[PDB]
């Protein structure tokens, strides 16, 4: 019963973070500390919304 | 004198008749009302009666679930 929206693949394009974990989990404290606002909101959205589609931006 | 000392009037046994009567007639139609009444309320649910149980809200947790589509 009904069609499922998806996005399409140019929606989902991004300049992906090439760094492995060991680089990730170095920068991790600092990271956070920093780069916490849009990740703050992010996850808001996250766990308001309960859609991985309305979370992209 | 025998009448007089032994029994009581026509008046009597007809109104108790009456009266007896009523209360049967009462009864009779409450039974038919009442199983008819039985039979809506377990067919359609929507009674006092044949009420059973389905599961209880107030168990359901509300809270962020470490994943965020619950
Ligand atoms: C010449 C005579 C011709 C007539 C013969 C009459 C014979 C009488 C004996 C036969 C009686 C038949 C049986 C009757 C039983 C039911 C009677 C009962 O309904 O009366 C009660 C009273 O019961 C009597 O006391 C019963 C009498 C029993 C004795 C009968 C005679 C034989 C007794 C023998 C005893 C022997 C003992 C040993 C001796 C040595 C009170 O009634 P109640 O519910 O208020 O009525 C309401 C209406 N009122 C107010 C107008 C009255």
């Amino acid at each position: 019963p009904g069609i499922v929206e998806l996005p399409t693949l140019e929606d989902l394009k991004v300049q992906e973070v090439k760094v492995s974990s060991s680089v990730l989990k170095a920068a991790a404290h600092h990271y956070g500390a920093q780069c916490d606002k849009p990740n703050k909101e992010f996850m808001l959205c996250r766990w308001e919304e309960k859609d991985p589609r309305r979370c992209l931006e | 004198w025998i009448a007089r000392t032994f029994y009581d009037g026509p008046e009597k046994n007809y109104e108790k008749t009456m009266a007896i009567l009523q209360i049967e007639a009462e009864k009779a139609e409450l039974r038919l009302k009442e199983l008819e009444v039985r039979r809506l309320m377990r067919a359609r649910g929507d009674g006092p009666w044949y009420q059973y149980p389905t599961i209880d809200k107030a168990l359901i947790d509300h809270s962020p679930k470490t994943t965020p589509d619950n």
